[PDB]
């Protein structure tokens, strides 16, 4: 996260770290959606241009974390993957369309003060909140700058951007399964996701029921916090049918 | 269920330092 | 710079 701030303790209890076993390193962010299911970006698990194709056994999920590097004894829980599910129409060749993946955990994780699932939006939630100018929140342990690493989880609040503005900022073909967020040059305020924040949640707090919903998944950008560029997010509600199908079949 | 309600915030009626900025944007 | 995690994992 570029131009964010240190998270408060328990501020993002659904935040998940995807951790590579060997070499031991941060792979991506992710989110907890129930006691056995974790959501992330497909490109965290499968991206042939970079020779990325992880299997279950290559990764661990670490839940309830704050410190990036510390083993948070008595606070974090480390879980093993039972199965990975990548959207079958994930477009890694072109534009990261449908950049979404689910991971089923071997055992349920116990909820705590630091570990708790985020809600997924329904149609009404999406319609009311996914509006230009409405702000959401993005969190992760990714780079602090484009071209280093935070000691603790970082947070930044960013406004959703009008679709014509998103399209005009980029040469990538934008789809309905994506939205963009970030401040414009004239707005003065800054912030963006960066390398290692991928797969992390973009969340909004409903003013109707005061619950946090995951509206987006950190998907792609062009640099980090560059003037005139925006961060792009997987549109969670647009893919909820696939999410539900997977959970209904395999849960 | 209890999704989206944080033990250290919503469940205790404590607000985090910047959630108000989100609310103020929901115009 | 990651601290080692328990062997159980
Ligand atoms: C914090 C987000 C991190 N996520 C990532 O790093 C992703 C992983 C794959 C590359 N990627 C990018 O964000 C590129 N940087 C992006 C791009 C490349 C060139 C010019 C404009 C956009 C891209 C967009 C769509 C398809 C391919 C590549
Ligand atoms: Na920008």
């Amino acid at each position: 996260i570029v131009e964010g701030s240190d998270a408060e303790i328990g501020m993002s209890p659904w935040q998940v770290m995807l951790f590579r076993k060997s070499p031991q390193e941060l792979l991506c962010g992710a989110s907890l959606i129930s006691d056995r299911w974790v959501l992330t970006a497909a490109h965290c698990l499968l991206y042939p241009p970079w020779d990325k194709n992880f299997t279950e056994n290559d990764l661990l999920v670490r839940i309830g974390k704050h410190s990036r590097t510390r083993y948070e004894r008595n606070i974090e829980k480390i879980s093993m993957l039972e199965k990975i599910y990548i959207h079958p129409r994930y477009n890694w060749r072109e534009n990261l369309d449908r950049d979404i993946a689910l991971m089923k955990l071997k055992k349920p994780v116990a909820f705590s003060d630091y570990i708790h699932p985020v809600c997924l939006p329904d149609r009404e939630t999406a319609a009311s909140l996914l509006q230009a100018g409405y702000k959401g929140r993005v969190t992760g342990w990714g780079n602090l700058k484009e071209t280093g690493q935070p000691s603790v989880l970082q947070v930044v609040n960013l406004p959703i951007v009008e679709r014509p503005v998103c399209k005009d900022s980029t040469r990538i073909r934008i789809t309905d399964n994506m939205f963009c967020a970030g401040y414009k040059p004239d707005e003065g305020k800054r912030g963006d996701a960066c390398e290692g924040d991928s797969g992390g949640p973009f969340v909004m707090k409903s003013p109707f029921n005061n619950r946090w919903y995951q509206m987006g998944i950190v998907s792609w950008g062009e640099g980090c916090d560059r003037d005139g560029k925006y961060g792009f997010y997987t549109h969670v509600f647009r893919l909820k049918k696939w999410i539900q199908k997977v959970i209904d079949q395999f849960g | 269920a209890d999704c989206g309600l944080r033990p250290l915030f919503e469940k205790k009626s404590l607000e985090d330092k910047t959630e108000r900025e989100l609310l103020e944007s929901y115009i | 710079d990651f601290e080692e995690i328990p062997g159980e994992y």
